[PDB]
């Protein structure tokens, strides 16, 4: 009935242990590029 | 070259600024460098060396930004910073 | 030409200290370049 | 207790947490853009800052320290006064269309 | 007077590049020999005796 | 070339604070184009004649090189597609979204076209699900007076479905996507006139920062994450969200005992078996989905979100709460204790949308003095 | 509005001009038959042919909707030769995008016709599929590979009716969207006219004066499609394709659908199969090339009688390779048609330009 039974949870290990990389890094550079914004300062200064 | 030696020549003309660079590059340099020698620094200056200290100084490089006035459209610093490169 | 004018223009004073020189003196004289920002004397 | 409530209410809504106004967090339609525009220049920027500040607290998921947070019993309807003029005036209209 | 591991890898293989995308195709490949030898092996080891790879040899001869 | 990819892109002014909410428009393009990618290549190997359909499908998957992992990304697509379109649309009406009117309107015409679309591929294998779900489908048209009847052996090409049914519907099932394709971008297009809206439900046009590099990214990383989640569906599980049923091939003199729809059409299918009445339970059904387009008439709050809106979060989680209830109804016999309990999620369903939750926006109104 | 209504025309153009309206019109006749003739044909080489007699005989109007599609794909390379002729003779190829887009947009219709030509699965369909696809076997190294891999086996069958039914059922959207960008980019200059003169001080709105004349040319083409239809759907057919695939067995009369023929009398004038495909494929991606080997100082050739007399020597040309292409490979048809090749490419390359420069001398610029 499945006769691809093996070979997608061979597969499946390959993914787990690509995502295992790819995500955190991934994760990485989002938090890289967006560090510009996540320490940001704001003051307001109007004349008075 | 041409306009940096323009630029030099046509500078020190009058006392005052005469005076200005010799009391400044004393401090700055310790010492007076003559214009034959600003002149051979600038004849050894080619492409090759305008490609490699610009890219020394400007590639890849983090720059520091100031902005004032309708600055809506002043580009975001990542994209600023993607400019270096 | 190779030299920037002291004011580049395009299109603040509140003391004394800041106005004094500002009273013309001479006749006026307008200048023109290829290279440098005009200006206008006096 | 609806006095009562309110002020839990108030807390419960939290916008006073991102330092915001009651009046920073209204829907936007064409009465209210008309009423910020009337704002004075004061008002009109208080209302960006607030706003602006309130942006920058919810991109990074985080509030401000409780001390600073809007005071029930400081919030105040600055927009009201504007808002509420605008809102006769297109009833005007509104009538005057009929015939 | 010594520079880290990330500023060699930075000199000699990112700033350039010509050379940040060498140092790509030349890892990819490198990497899938490996990757692929390692999560091969690790399968396998978890099915140990299971795949037909491992009991071929008992009906082989052919 | 430039513009348009772009000021529409790159340089697209974007809110500083949307949320992961926000990823879902994105990953339902990506949705898109994994169906239409893993669509295009089963085409090439399937067949649309009944004698032929259901082996072709096995061909596919026992012989055709990769064949089962090209099939099951496309089973499991679909099922990822509905989880994104109803977490994309519970975004929209959470944050008031859908007073982008156009935006909004559009979006229930997409919602429409995939259910219509999913409808269609399912029948296409010819299983035994394949078969009672065509029948019943397009037989919920017989229900219009008059000419229903007619309209539907119209659709069947026949008094029953049969061989011109399938292959008419692998051709809707192929050009379907196409539109949709086409409607989603005239979705964006309105979008872009507004630009979106945020958590907090106040414009943002002191704060934007461009769509790239800081969404392009974002959007990235949620799109690992959605093929994260539907390999671990296709390589370890690739029948978890599918029917036993379907791997039996289509028989016209027998309908399953069990019979019961796809995961994501069991809540509609709940509310339409509560009703002991043919015309009625498919004008609820139809209401179910159409209700969408009233949400927009029936906003009292006089804020946008409902993040600053407490008694509103409730109702939402009631909700959400409710179309569970409702889908694990529509997954049990309608048997007592559970022809009640749909009943009773059914009208609650309704209640929400109707009444209670515009009452909550009226009370929050006046505890907050406006 | 603004992209029809209000879009500004010249107020001259010509019939010439209408056949982009009709080529679009042609697209949409395609694809509304084609949607309905998919709806009742199947793809299994074992009952592919079967399905297509099914729809002639027993689904209502079945016959129609077929020899419309069948024919309607006639009319569209009768229309698209018109139309590249318009524009080489005009001058058009100078919107150089819209002119390359063009060219790809022919392309792409002549790929789409070759795999519909396939789906009854008669013989012409068989050997048609057979040898278009080992056109790519000329491709060094990998050439074999490449046709193989097309096939999804090591000959056409079973694999290849499927897959090709997607590729033509997808293919016309593609045109669709490609022609839409054809379009925009013409767009940007507004249409060029038969003077070659900008016609910016005499322009009209579309509406009503081309809407209304537009639809005259519809009248036209549905006079001239529906003429085939009714009363001779055969004629521009080939009967073998009435005859089931028979992989064991090559007519041997075989010939081109019509619109291929002038392609094929060049590529089988010449006794070497690598340069059989490049003067096939060079016939016509020529195209491309009008663009960087026009030298009048006019862009029209109205003005010049010169130009004119090698234009219609040019369509005298390929209506000469087409007759050739529907004859045996037999003496003196072999010479004629390699004459006629050779004549095409110095037409192209070397007798207009040339005529270019001496029309300028004549003129004194
Ligand atoms: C499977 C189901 C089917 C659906 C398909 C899957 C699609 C997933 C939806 C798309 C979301 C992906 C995304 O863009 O993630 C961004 C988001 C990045 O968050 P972040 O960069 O840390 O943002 C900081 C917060 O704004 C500020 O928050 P903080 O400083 O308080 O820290 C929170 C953070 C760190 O806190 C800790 O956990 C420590 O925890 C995480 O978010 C991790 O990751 C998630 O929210 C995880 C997604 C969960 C699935
Ligand atoms: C096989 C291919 C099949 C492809 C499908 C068919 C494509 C048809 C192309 C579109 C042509 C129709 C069109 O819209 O052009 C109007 C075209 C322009 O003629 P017009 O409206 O009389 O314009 C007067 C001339 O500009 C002023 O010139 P004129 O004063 O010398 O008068 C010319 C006119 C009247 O002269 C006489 O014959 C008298 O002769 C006719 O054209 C009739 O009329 C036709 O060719 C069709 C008339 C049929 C009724
Ligand atoms: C359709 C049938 C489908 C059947 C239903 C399946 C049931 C699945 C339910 C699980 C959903 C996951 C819920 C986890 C999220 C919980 C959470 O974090 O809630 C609190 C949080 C607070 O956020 P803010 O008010 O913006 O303030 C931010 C302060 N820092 O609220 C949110 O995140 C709101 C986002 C809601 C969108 C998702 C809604 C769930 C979707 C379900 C279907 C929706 C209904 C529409 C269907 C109509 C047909
Ligand atoms: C490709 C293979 C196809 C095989 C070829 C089939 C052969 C069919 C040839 C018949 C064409 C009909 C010709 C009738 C028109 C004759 C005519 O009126 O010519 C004179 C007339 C004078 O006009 P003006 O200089 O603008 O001055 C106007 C003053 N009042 O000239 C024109 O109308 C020029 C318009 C020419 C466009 C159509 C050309 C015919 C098309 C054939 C294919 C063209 C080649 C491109 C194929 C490359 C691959
Ligand atoms: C094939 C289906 C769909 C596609 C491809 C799609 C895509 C998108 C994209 C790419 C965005 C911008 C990013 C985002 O905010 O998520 C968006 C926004 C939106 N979509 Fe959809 N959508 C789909 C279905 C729907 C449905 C079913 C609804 C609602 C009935 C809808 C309502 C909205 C609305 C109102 C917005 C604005 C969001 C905001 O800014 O708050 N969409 N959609
Ligand atoms: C909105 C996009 C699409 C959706 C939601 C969708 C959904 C479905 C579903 C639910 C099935 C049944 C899967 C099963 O076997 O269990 C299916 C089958 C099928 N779909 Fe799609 N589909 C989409 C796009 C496409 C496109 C664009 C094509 C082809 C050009 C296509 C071709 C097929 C084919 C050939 C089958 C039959 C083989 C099979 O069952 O896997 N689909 N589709
Ligand atoms: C599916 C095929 C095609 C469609 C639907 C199409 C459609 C159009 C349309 C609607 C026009 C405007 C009306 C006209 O002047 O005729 C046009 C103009 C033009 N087309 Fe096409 N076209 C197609 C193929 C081509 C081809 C194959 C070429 C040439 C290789 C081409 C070259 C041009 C040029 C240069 C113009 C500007 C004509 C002028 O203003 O004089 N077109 N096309
Ligand atoms: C650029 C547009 C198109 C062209 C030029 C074209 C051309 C052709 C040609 C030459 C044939 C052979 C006709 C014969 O002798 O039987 C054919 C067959 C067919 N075409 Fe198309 N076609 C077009 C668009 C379409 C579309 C959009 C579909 C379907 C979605 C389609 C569906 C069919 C079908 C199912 C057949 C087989 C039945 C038959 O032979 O009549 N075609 N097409
Ligand atoms: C030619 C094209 C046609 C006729 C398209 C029609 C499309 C109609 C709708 O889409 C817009 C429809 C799919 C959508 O209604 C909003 C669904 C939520 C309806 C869900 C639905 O599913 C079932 C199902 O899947 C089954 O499978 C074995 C069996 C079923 O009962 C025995 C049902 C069922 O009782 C219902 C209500
Ligand atoms: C998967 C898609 C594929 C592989 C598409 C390939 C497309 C290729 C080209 O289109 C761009 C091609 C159609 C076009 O070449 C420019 C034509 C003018 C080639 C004309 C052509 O036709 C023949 C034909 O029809 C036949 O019928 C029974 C028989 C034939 O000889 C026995 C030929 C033949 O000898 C040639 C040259
Ligand atoms: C993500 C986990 C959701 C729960 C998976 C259960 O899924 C259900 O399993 C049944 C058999 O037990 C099937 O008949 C049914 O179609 C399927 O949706
Ligand atoms: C529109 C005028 C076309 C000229 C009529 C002849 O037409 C030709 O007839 C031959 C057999 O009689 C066919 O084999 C050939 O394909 C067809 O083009």
């Amino acid at each position: 009935a499945e006769p691809e039974h093996d070979h997608r949870k061979r597969m499946g290990l390959k993914m787990l242990l690509m995502m295992g990389l790819l995500l955190p890094l991934v994760y990485a550079m989002k938090r890289h590029k967006w560090s510009v914004l996540k320490s940001r300062k704001l003051a307001y200064r109007p004349p008075k | 070259k041409n306009l940096l030696r323009n630029a030099l020549v046509s500078h020190l003309d009058g006392t005052t600024p005469v005076c200005e660079d010799i009391g400044r590059s004393l401090l700055t340099y310790g010492r007076r460098i003559p214009l034959a020698e600003w002149e051979s620094r600038i004849a050894e200056v080619d492409a090759r060396v305008v490609r490699e200290v610009c890219s020394k100084y400007f590639y890849d490089q983090c720059p520091a930004v100031a902005g004032f006035g309708p600055i809506e459209q002043l580009p975001d610093y990542n994209r600023i910073r993607s400019g270096m490169f | 030409a190779a030299v920037p004018a002291t004011s580049e223009s395009p299109v603040s004073v509140l003391c004394r200290e800041s106005l004094r020189g500002q009273a013309a003196g001479r006749p006026l004289v307008a200048s023109v370049s290829l290279n440098v920002p005009a200006s206008v004397r006096y | 207790w609806l006095e009562g409530i309110r002020k839990w209410y108030y807390n419960a809504a939290g916008f006073n947490k991102l330092g915001l106004m009651r009046d920073d967090t209204i829907h936007e339609n064409d009465d209210v853009k008309e009423a910020i525009r009337r704002l004075p220049e004061n008002l009109y920027d208080d209302r960006v800052f607030r706003i602006k500040r309130a942006l920058d607290l919810s991109m990074r998921q985080q509030i401000l320290p409780k001390e600073q947070w809007t005071k029930y019993e400081e919030d105040k309807s600055y927009l009201e006064p504007y808002l509420k003029e605008v809102i006769r005036e297109r009833k005007e209209r509104e009538e005057w269309a009929k015939k | 007077v010594a520079p880290t591991l990330t500023a060699r890898l930075y000199s000699l293989l990112f700033r350039r590049t010509s050379t940040f995308a060498l140092t790509i195709v030349v890892g990819a490949l490198f990497f899938e020999r490996a990757f692929d030898q390692g999560a091969d092996a690790i399968y396998e080891h978890i099915n140990e005796g299971k795949l037909w790879k491992h009991i071929k040899h008992k009906y082989e001869n052919k | 070339l430039m513009k348009i990819v772009n000021n529409a892109f790159i340089d697209l002014p974007a809110p500083s604070n949307i949320s992961s909410w926000w990823n879902f428009g994105s990953l339902l393009g990506i949705c898109l184009i994994l169906q239409i990618l893993t669509g295009l290549f089963l085409a090439m190997h399937y067949t649309s004649d009944t004698t032929t359909a259901f082996s072709s499908v096995t061909h596919i998957c026992r012989d055709v090189n990769y064949g089962w992992i090209i099939r099951y990304m496309h089973a499991n697509g679909a099922s990822m597609f509905f989880i994104c379109l109803y977490m994309h649309v519970g975004r929209g009406l959470y944050y008031g979204s859908y007073t982008f009117l156009e935006t909004w309107n559009i979006g229930v015409i997409l919602l429409l076209t995939v259910m219509a679309t999913a409808f269609m591929g399912y029948v296409l294998p010819w299983g035994q699900m394949s078969f009672w779900g065509a029948t019943v489908i397009t037989n919920l048209l017989s229900a219009i007076p008059y000419i229903g009847t007619n309209l539907v052996e119209w659709i069947w090409g026949g008094f029953s479905v049969d061989k011109a049914t399938l292959t008419r519907f692998f051709a809707f099932h192929f050009i379907l996507p196409f539109i949709i394709m086409a409607i989603a971008m005239v979705h964006l297009l309105f979008l872009h006139e507004t630009g979106s809206n945020n958590p907090t439900g106040i414009s943002s046009d002191v704060d934007k920062i461009p769509f790239h590099p800081y969404y392009t990214i974002k959007d990235i990383l949620g799109a690992l994450l959605l093929i994260l989640a539907l390999m671990l569906l296709v390589l370890f599980a690739p029948d978890l969200l599918g029917d036993p049923d379907n791997y039996t091939p289509a028989n016209p003199l027998n309908t399953p005992p069990h019979i019961k729809p796809e995961w994501y059409f069991l809540f509609a299918y709940a509310i339409l078996r509560s009703i002991p009445n043919k015309l009625g339970g498919v004008l609820a059904l139809a209401f179910s989905i159409l209700i969408l387009a009233l949400i927009p008439l029936l906003h009292t709050s006089k804020q946008r979100s409902m993040m600053f809106r407490p008694l509103s979060q409730c109702l939402f989680w009631a909700l959400v709460a409710d179309l569970l209830t409702l889908t694990w109804i529509g997954g049990q016999p309608v048997e007592h204790p559970y022809i009640t309990i749909g009943q009773l999620a059914s009208v609650l369903y309704f209640l929400l949308i109707l009444v209670l939750m515009p009452t909550a926006g009226t009370i929050e109104n006046k505890l907050l003095k406006w």
